[PDB]
């Protein structure tokens, strides 16, 4: 119902992403 | 048609019979009706809310809260009234007068507004604001 | 007296009351015991930890073993994103069994579909088959199709609400209502498409689709033969979904009995596709047989409001809706065809005859309608607008005129279509906002000599769609 | 201060509408008669002023920069007391004044006579062409359109730093149409 | 006043004088005659009539004032009634012109 306002988004180095191939 | 009023103390009042039937639990309870629970001030005041509203129909109001504006105690007289024999549209306007009147206080204005003391333990009082915050704007 | 109480706790809302409950021990415990008067829950935005001891209040006080309390309305939207998760998590783990939410606004961008359809499952509190209505803005996510299985799983969905704010990589006889609002950027696909196509939504009344992208691949998508799925789709609105065409709507609208009843249409465009013309021709399969019935007339003879802002549509199209009286115009009385650049007026000079819009025979047509929008459309220079001076007798129940961000149309059109309007008691309503030509001395004696009831001027108002009120193109 | 204000103008008023020398009311006349020729100014002597009312004259020339306007507004209402029948448009008036005050060659004005009313004496050595200065400027803002006014004395005005009730940092600009001005011209004097 | 309700008016009242004075509607449809005959076969005249002010005074005194003492509210509704007359003889803004008697201006 409501229209969006953004917010930073940030990176970081995720053990999903050292376990990815 | 009319209909005479016997309040819960003894004196009388007299109706055109749809303003006695505001009170919807008339033809249940029953020229002469008996209103046992009923003070006199209230049943005046009752009536005489109830001439003003002999144009109104049902399925906030301006006048009403400027009506009931008087006493706290007495209001809440008002207030307890209308319920052991129904009387539903005075008691809609005074549910929504004392929410107006309650609208903005703090607890602490409540608690000097309906003339009560706090009656919490002041560390449980604590206990249940620091379990109430979720409720907070 | 306790018969009293809901009616005093009902006029004030949740918070104010759980606020409320610390007047004092006493009237904690009159309001605390009445559960049944909880019915919102307007916790947007919420941290975890205060999420944490809603639930705990749920958990304490709602958790009772009769199995009778519901809510009408519970909002979650996340303070954090990585909370997010977690307040979604509590919630489908957390939730008294005992206790049904019937309408839930989830308001969780950061939470895919999947993770939505997966923590449901996995969390087992099952209100998520049983609640009424559904909101999620959520991002999205393509090869899955979870947003599918949500209807799947909630077989008493009546309203549902997707919100797809961002992307990341059978009958269905409860369903009434469907908006998908979807944002152009991110949103490169269709997310329903499958299931629109192949599916079909009896009972659906309204329907709401929004920023999508119609996939080239498939031709019956673009030609919206899934859309003869719905009858009974008493308001269609579809609005700036880039690759739908109102050419081939109008195809749609000219060889089917597609409905029964259209009380509105809301289509709306974004780029000029070429000039659509009304289809008038009607071919015969020989001359020895009879021709196809050309469906216009019972397809939109029901239309109370036509909205076709920026459609491309021209002139001459509309009037022969009218010429024709495929649209009723006693039952219409709304009109919207703001934006439309094929609409030029008979006092122009430079143009295709076929794209004018031949007012008079139009208003002659409709004249009951209350409500006429012309936003947008810089075709009505003043000159233009003496037609419509001229044509007051036939638009007399005129209230709302919306002709804003025109930025040609001057004060003075303004105020001799207003002068003679008063011949007609004031105009209800005028939006002027963003239009650069009204004079502010012009617009005040409107107001002083009371020819508007209310009449709008905001000249630094840049934009028109104010999103839920007058465009469902996501923000 | 207002109310000041209007006194001063009242007192001012009075001096027109009462001062007379052997049963002429110099003042009432001057002022007709230049109506008459429609030139809208009034030479006043200051002799006059200071025979008639000499707290007057004080306040004129302890302060002239602040006094000056409220004479010239004097004028003006006299002038349309004195010319049109009220209750069957002129300008601002321009003060013009005459003196016998001691002069201050030119070489000796320095700081002490700033704001004073001065005499001097010289020769003219250049005059500029002539130039518009504003009396009333009618202004508007660029955003809202919300149009307010200054008029304006010219013995010393800017257009206001924002809008007087986002409408923009710096947002008003004038109406050249509706804005009223005078000849202004620039003399070296040797 | 607000010019915008008065600019009816003035443009019908220029129309009138327009009609009143059919040298000036002849002098339009010459101009738009030569420049249609120039681009028939391949000098361009311009939007532009001189009216006299003293066929304005005569027409409409009042109109006429109005032009000489408030031009920018009289002049834009004179230029859109040749304009639309313009428009109205067969098949962009035309403008004004003027010459005669200004007396004190
Ligand atoms: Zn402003």
């Amino acid at each position: 119902a409501i229209t969006a306002r953004k917010r930073r988004p940030q990176v970081k180095l995720t053990a999903e992403k050292l376990l990815s191939d | 048609s009319n209909v005479v009023l016997v309040s819960g103390e003894g004196e009388r009042f007299t109706v055109d019979k749809k303003i006695a039937e505001r009170s919807l639990l008339l033809k249940n309870y029953l020229i002469v009706m008996p209103v046992p629970n009923v003070r006199s001030s209230v049943l005046q005041k009752v009536i005489e809310w109830a001439e003003h509203h002999r144009d109104s129909n049902f399925p906030v109001d301006s006048w009403d809260r400027e009506f009931l504006k008087v006493d706290q105690e007495m209001l809440y007289e008002i207030i307890l009234a209308a319920n052991y024999l129904n009387i539903k549209p005075l008691l809609d306007a005074g549910c929504k007068v004392v929410a107006e009147m309650i609208r903005g206080r703090s607890p602490e204005e409540i608690r000097r507004t309906f003339n009560i003391v706090n009656d919490f333990t002041p560390e449980e009082e604590a206990a249940i604001r620091r379990e109430n915050e979720w409720a907070e704007d | 007296p306790i018969e009293i109480l809901p009616i005093i706790f009902q006029r004030f809302t949740t918070k104010e009351l759980v606020t409320l409950s610390l007047v004092c021990n006493k009237w904690r415990d009159k309001i605390l015991y009445h559960l049944d008067c909880f019915q919102e829950f307007n916790l947007a935005p919420i941290n975890f930890k205060n999420f944490v001891k809603f639930m705990d209040f749920l958990q304490q006080n709602f958790t009772r073993t009769y199995r009778k309390y519901i809510l009408s309305q519970v909002k979650v939207s996340s303070r954090i994103t990585s909370e997010e998760l977690r307040i979604t998590q509590l919630l489908f783990s957390k939730m008294p069994k005992c206790i049904n939410i019937e309408r839930l606004i989830l308001s969780m961008p950061t939470l895919t579909t999947t993770q939505i359809f997966k923590l449901m499952v996995r969390g087992g509190t099952d209100f998520f088959t049983r609640l009424l209505e559904l909101s999620l803005m959520i991002t999205y996510r393509p090869d899955k199709q979870h947003e599918l299985e949500i209807l799947q799983t909630c077989p008493l969905l009546k309203k549902i609400e997707l919100i797809f704010v961002n992307s990341l990589v059978v009958i269905y006889s409860e369903l009434e209502k469907i908006t998908l609002i979807c944002d152009k950027k991110k949103i490169k696909n269709f997310p329903l498409c499958r299931a629109l196509l192949r599916g079909q939504f009896p009972l659906l009344q309204k329907l709401t689709i929004t920023g999508v992208t119609f996939p080239m691949n498939n031709q019956d998508i673009m030609n919206f033969q899934w859309l003869l799925n719905f009858p009974d789709l008493k308001e269609l609105w579809i609005e700036d979904n880039d690759n739908c065409e109102l050419s081939k709507f109008l195809q749609l609208l000219k060889f089917s009995n597609v409905w029964k009843n259209l009380e509105k249409l809301t289509f709306r465009e974004n780029k000029l596709y070429p000039i659509v013309n009304l289809d008038e021709d009607q071919p015969v399969t020989n001359d020895d047989e009879v021709p196809s019935m050309l469906f216009y007339k019972e397809n939109l003879q029901n239309l109370e409001k036509l909205d076709l802002m920026g459609t491309s549509i021209s002139g001459s199209a509309l009037t022969r809706l009218c010429e024709q009286e495929y649209l009723d115009g006693r039952k219409l009385r709304s009109l919207n065809i703001g934006n439309c650049p094929n609409i030029q007026f008979p006092n122009n000079h430079a143009h295709t005859a076929r794209m004018i819009l031949d007012v008079n025979a139009v208003l002659k047509r409709l004249s009951k309608l209350e409500e006429i929008n012309l936003s947008h459309l810089s075709s009505l220079n003043d000159s233009t607008m003496k037609s419509f001076i001229i044509n007051v007798p036939f638009l007399e129940n005129l209230k709302r005129l919306d002709i804003s961000h025109n930025f040609e149309i001057t004060g003075i059109s303004i105020y001799e279509f207003l002068k003679k309007f008063q011949m007609d008691q004031p105009l209800a309503y005028l939006n002027i906002d963003g239009c650069s030509q009204v004079s502010h001395i012009t617009v005040n004696m409107i107001r002083a000599q009371n020819l508007v009831t209310q009449v709008d001027c905001v000249y630094e108002r840049d934009v028109w769609r104010k999103f839920g009120i007058n465009s469902y193109s996501y923000s | 201060n207002d109310d000041d204000n209007t006194e001063i103008i009242k007192s001012f008023k009075n001096f027109i509408l009462e001062f007379r020398l052997d049963s002429q009311f110099i003042y009432r006349d001057q002022l007709r008669n230049n109506i008459l020729v429609k030139n809208y100014s009034l030479t006043v002597n200051m002799e006059h002023l200071i025979g008639y009312n000499e707290d007057i004259y004080k306040k004129l020339s302890d302060e002239p920069s602040d006094i000056i306007p409220l004479f010239e507004t004097a004028i003006t209402q006299v002038a349309k007391r004195i010319s049109i029948l009220s209750r069957a448009s002129l300008p601002t008036f321009q003060l013009i004044l005459n003196s016998n005050a001691n002069q201050i060659p030119l070489r000796d004005l320095d700081s002490e006579h700033v704001s004073k009313i001065v005499r001097l004496s010289g020769i003219i050595i250049s005059t500029s062409v002539l130039s518009s200065r504003a009396t009333y400027l009618s202004i508007m803002c660029r955003n809202c359109r919300h149009t307010t006014s200054i008029t304006i004395n010219n013995f010393n005005v800017s257009l206001p730093r924002s809008c007087l009730s986002n409408c923009g940092p710096d947002p008003y600009i004038i109406i050249h149409e509706s804005s009223k001005f005078i000849d202004q011209q620039f003399l070296k004097l040797q | 006043f607000a010019p915008d309700a008065v600019f009816g008016d003035r443009v019908r009242r220029f129309q009138e004088f327009l009609d009143t004075f059919t040298s000036y509607r002849d002098s339009v449809r010459s101009i738009q005659v030569y420049n249609s005959n120039n681009a028939a076969n391949y000098n361009i005249l311009p939007h532009r009539i001189i009216i006299s002010l003293d066929d304005l005074r005569e027409f409409d005194r009042s109109f006429w004032s109005g032009i000489l003492v408030e031009p920018a509210y009289f002049i834009p509704p004179a230029e859109k009634a040749l304009t639309d007359l313009a428009d109205s003889m067969d098949d962009h803004p035309w403008k004004l012109s003027f010459k005669g008697s200004f007396g004190a201006h």
